């Protein structure tokens, strides 16, 4: 869709007023680019909170995944966007979603030491015994990274 | 003055002779086809450093001379070892003295001497380097490097050697070119084009710490932090500085030959203004040496003197200006590890800045009298040469003309000095300019025992070299800037001879073999700095004439006792004697 | 005199085409964007030598020309083979004629030709090369190297191969950077600081023989001297010199483009005076050539003529001057293996100095008359181009413009030479300037048999190349000077095609495999010197105009004859015809 | 035998025994300088004089009760240094003053091994004359005869 492309580039750039007119003009809420990223994906990746909110109100698929299995909750947990992680979980995002590598958002937050996000994820039912394709849990990530603050959160 | 071009190369962890027999001679043997070359001199020191100085006839275009020397060395580059090439060689036209010194201190005290030096190198040196007429920039300190401080007891516990550390760092600190998806030439109908990103160079001690060295047979994993301490630290720890007795770093600014003196200076001051707004809190630029108004103080200790003893002489010199001439001295920038001549663990220099000329009244308080009094006060410091000077004897070179050797040339030099001492009516202060031999630790690898146990010699020489001297592995990115990674033993385990046996090398059958099994050691005497003049081993001798006689008679005499020297010992005049 | 810049590389044991397609073409393809460039020629001969000559317009600043060429050569330096870079590629700007020749003899007969050659290269050549105005120094001989002469019978006896010998020499003739004790950063309070001295480069034949190759399972040691003869010997054995029949050596010195002949010749005599007092007993300096007084005698034999055959032609030339012209000739400096057109086994040169002008009264005793009789006496020497000259024609290049190949350029040259013979009214003595194709040994490695036996290709090519061509390994120290270490078979075992089958290579399973088991051979012809003009394969042709007719008429006929050659063959005029 | 780091007059004696200043060595001994002063590597003034070949200083120190069998930090005696560097007369004066002809350093290397490895054949006879254990072995098991085999010195093999 021509509108869907203008929405993707507007969501990628954080233009909330252009995103609103595109929503009112009937643009595809779930238009995906070549890599499989929806407007919710890029707004979650680039930390545009209200674009994440406006999209979800207009029926955005909170659990859309790209060609490699990554959800908008994955990107938000990876890049320290704490407020976006909460609104995604509140709008029904799968806390235990796995990509093609069996990797969960808890792994991504633990890998980058996003402790505030780790607590919010486990508060919403994140499986802490979740293993990726190599059999590594979030606890193994804390031991390997040497992050002792996280290693006591997970216990 | 005759234009001069200096070549600089370094060999990490190499002694004087290793450096001379691998770098200096190879460079010197390829310095042909150079026009208007008067003579050539070189130094090879136990710091692992060469400086070859080529002096050209008067009126020679310093640009042409540098270009010709630069191009000749480019051809000799493949003849040098890989370690010397990785360090980068420099060819520079410049004067011997500094144009100005830019000091950097930290009032807050949040940055130590080591951090201040890293900031100036990582954020100030390169931009000052590219400025109008600045030929040589000398960092009084060292840029940070990813320092891996190996522990031999932990390495032996996991059956690992520094070879495994160096191998794993090169594998897991890599910048991999991995191509693209949908790249050219592409299949038709392809809609996706994206770059593939594999491994990126590491950026933090945390990343280096989790470098996986090996996994044991029970599943447990050995990380790089399990066998070493991972910290940021300088490429070298040779030079440290102080401004008015407090931690400091800085840049020594030399004027490029032919450049204007002042307009350069203002350009450095201009670029410095571009940097100040983005300094961290507490960092401040001071100007301790600006070329009346300033002078220097040289401090030279004999070979075999540590930084501790050199620092003691520097404190005494700094304490003098700050206490007994505080009415005249504004500031003192003192550097240890760097003298006027060059680098050395036994050398130092102090840049003294005076208060404004108007505030010092009378003959008693001007640079001439202050330097006379200072030199008089420093003259009784034992086992040290301490002189004070602003901004006439002879310069003599004793040449090894028939492949005699260093030891035989030393005896011939002492023979000429002893005979010159018997003529106080003629020559006084006849002295060598270089350094005397010092105790060194000769270790022999038994090849038969090494082969019987199945231990590679390169594994042995890498384990010994990387641990006790340091090893430049590869580069990493520290806050967006390319810096070096260095592998070396923690201080603890490379200080005294008994520690040699603490180091283990793995054999072909997986057995850990201590260094004591295939080595043997003894003390002997070697040189810490080897001089050459016009391609031949030489020893510079300085001196001057007695009260009330012209150097011509002085010089003529020196020629005569050089004739009675042993067979194969020649001589030549250089410097202002030429 | 048009200014010319010459690039000279070396590839030991390499044939003409191997040199052409790994060094010559690589350097040539980057020789564009060079200002005031008229043309460019090159020779790649089976000496393992390439000589690219770049000629510029008159008035071109030779200094600048050199920088530009050198700067474009850097684009190819990483692409050249390692073995070529290790020899040291050189770029120089000089005339092609000799300014003078410095001869060295030993009146006491204490020193062999090889001994005199090594002393000149080690104690005399470098200081002359660095003298201002000296464009190029050609040594009439070669500096000594540590020659390892391998025995293939003894090597096979201990399951060893030249690869093992090479690996042992790099391991045991090593210069190790071993570090220090108490090095910075130290544990605070450290008092002891000493350099660690590990392996040093060997300095004698006795030390190289001590090199342990392996320990047999029963416990006995197999040393390098047990499988090889170890001696001091020249880097190559292709240039021998004689002075009045007695063994000698010397340096051919060409003047740098634009330098003063008188001043540079005087500076050379001043430098020679600095080294005479330290000569060994018997050594003496003689001056057989100084630029009437002098003339040269060029000797050029067909390709494939050995140094033996060339010495006899030189002997007849020297015999003529010493017997029939002894009232006018003072000295004859004969050089075998080096010639006017370069360097090769089939070429030679004689430098002849007449006695004083006063003791040669009469015109028949003058330079032209003496050279006139000399060439007339050398008219009837079989299979030799022997002429003498004091120091009309055209310079013709036949270019392969469509990649026809060397063999088709030969025929196109023969068809042009045949048509030029049928026109004596216009063209006189039209002949090529290069060499004719000679028999050569074409060996074929069966990849399937090698892989089936576990014998690696690198083990094969290193074994064959090092035994039959010699391999430069690393450096050693000979009386305080860095020199090369060469590994080669003893002459005895590299003379006949059956000696190939006596060379063994160890397979992965450990079994020795003779070279006959995985190879085959046949005789074929190939060029011993490949010429290129402006990047493309060429064949230089020279002749002169007939009596009375100008060069433009002869050139016009040559242009018409050359246009009748097969398609793809072009031409161009160079040198005196440009 | 393992002497300790000294002070000032001991340093001047160590600096003079190395440079070969006979007149000042005698001066400092008359002023009470420690004849067994050691530097950082454990070398006494006898070690230094035996190294650089100052035979007179070797005799003056021994006159003043210098330790003829002083050990450096690695077990090397003054006899080790003199025999290693071809100083004939010193090896005589040391042995004549009670030097341990069979002293082994930390590696098992005896003065016989050092004199044998450098081909000092005059010294190998003086050592054998004073009862050098010809079958002494270093840590690797090598004898002086094994040294001559490996070196190719057939004059030495004759002597041994």
């Amino acid at each position: 869709s021509d509108l869907g492309k203008k929405l993707l580039e507007a969501a990628r750039a954080g233009r909330d007023d252009e995103v609103r007119i595109l929503m009112a003009n009937g643009a595809d809420v779930n238009a995906a680019d070549v890599v499989g990223w929806t407007p919710l994906h890029l707004a979650a990746y680039w930390g545009h909170l209200e674009i994440v909110e406006v999209l979800l109100k207009n029926g955005a698929d909170v659990n859309a995944y790209d060609t490699l299995g990554s959800t908008p909750l994955h990107l938000a947990a990876h890049f320290g966007h704490l407020e976006i992680v909460e609104v995604l979980l509140k709008n029904g995002a799968d806390v235990n979603a796995k990509d093609d590598n069996g990797i969960t958002p808890l792994h991504l937050a633990a890998n980058r030491g996003h402790l505030e996000i780790v607590e919010v994820l486990l508060k919403y039912g994140a499986d802490v015994n979740a293993q990726d394709k190599f059999g590594k849990t979030a606890f193994d990530i804390s031991i390997n990274n040497g992050n002792e603050d996280l290693a006591e959160i997970l216990q | 003055a005759p234009p001069a071009v200096t070549i600089s190369a370094s060999y990490p962890g190499a002694d004087a002779k290793t450096v001379q027999d691998t770098v200096t001679q190879v460079i010197e043997q390829n310095m042909n086809g150079i026009d208007n070359l008067m003579y050539m001199s070189s130094n090879s020191d136990s710091t692992g450093t060469v400086q070859i100085t080529l002096t050209f006839e008067s009126g020679t275009d310093a640009d042409i001379a540098q270009v010709q020397v630069q191009n000749k060395l480019q051809l000799a580059m493949p003849l040098l070892p890989q370690e010397v090439q990785q360090q980068g060689v420099s060819v520079e036209k410049s004067s011997s003295s500094f144009l100005m010194v830019v000091g950097v201190i930290n009032t807050d005290g949040t940055m130590t001497q080591e951090d201040i030096s890293d900031y100036v190198a990582a954020n100030m040196k390169d931009a000052i380097s590219r400025t109008s007429g600045v030929g040589d920039v000398q960092l009084f300190g060292s840029q940070y490097a990813m320092r891996i401080w190996m522990n031999p007891n932990e390495l032996n516990k996991f059956q690992l050697t520094p070879v495994d550390v160096i191998t794993a760092i090169k594998a897991q600190n890599a910048q991999v070119a991995a191509g693209q998806l949908g790249g050219t030439p592409p299949v038709k109908g392809q809609q996706l084009n994206a770059s593939i990103i594999a491994q990126t160079r590491l950026t933090s001690t945390e990343e280096f710490g989790k470098i996986l060295l090996k996994v044991n047979q029970d599943g447990s994993r050995v990380l790089l932090r399990d066998v070493a301490k991972i910290e940021l630290g300088g490429e070298n720890y040779d030079i440290i500085a102080e401004f008015n007795g407090q931690p400091a770093s800085g840049l020594g600014i030399k004027l490029a030959t032919g450049a204007n003196a002042l307009d350069t200076a203002a350009a450095i001051r201009a670029e410095l203004a571009k940097m100040e707004p983005f300094f961290p809190s507490g960092l401040k630029i001071v100007y301790p040496y600006d070329t009346q108004g300033v002078f220097m103080t040289m401090v030279q200790l004999p070979a075999g003197a540590t930084q501790e003893r050199t620092q003691k002489v520097l404190n005494e010199v700094t304490h003098y200006y700050l206490t007994k001439e505080k009415n005249n001295v504004e500031s003192v920038f003192a550097v240890n590890g760097f003298g006027f001549a060059g680098r050395g663990q036994n050398t130092g220099i102090a840049f003294v800045s005076l208060k404004d000329w108007a505030d010092r009244p009378g003959e008693e308080n001007k640079v001439e009298a202050i330097t006379m009094r200072a030199t008089r006060a420093f003259s009784q410091i034992k086992d040290a040469m301490v002189f004070a000077f602003n901004l006439t004897g002879f310069d003599f070179e004793l040449i090894d003309q028939a492949g005699l050797g260093h030891e035989k040339l030393t005896q011939a030099r002492n023979q000429l000095l002893a005979e010159a001492a018997k003529h106080p009516d003629m020559l006084t202060s006849v002295r060598p300019n270089g350094l005397e031999d010092t105790p060194q630790f000769k270790i022999d690898i038994d090849q038969e025992k090494a082969q019987a146990l199945g231990v590679s010699i390169n594994d042995i020489n890498t384990t010994l070299g990387a641990a006790w001297g340091g090893s430049y592995v590869n580069d990493f990115i520290d806050r967006g800037r390319v810096k070096k990674v260095y592998v070396m033993s923690e201080a603890k385990y490379r200080m005294l001879p008994d520690d040699i046996g603490d180091w283990y090398v793995r054999a072909a059958d997986g057995q850990m073999v201590p260094f004591s099994a295939f080595s043997s050691s003894r003390w002997e005497y070697g040189s810490p700095r080897l001089e050459r003049y016009n391609g031949l081993p030489s020893m510079e001798i300085l001196g001057q004439a007695a009260p009330g006689k012209s150097t011509g008679e002085a010089m003529e005499l020196m020629e005569q006792l050089a004739s009675k020297l042993p067979t194969g010992v020649g001589y030549d005049w250089t410097g202002m004697s030429y």
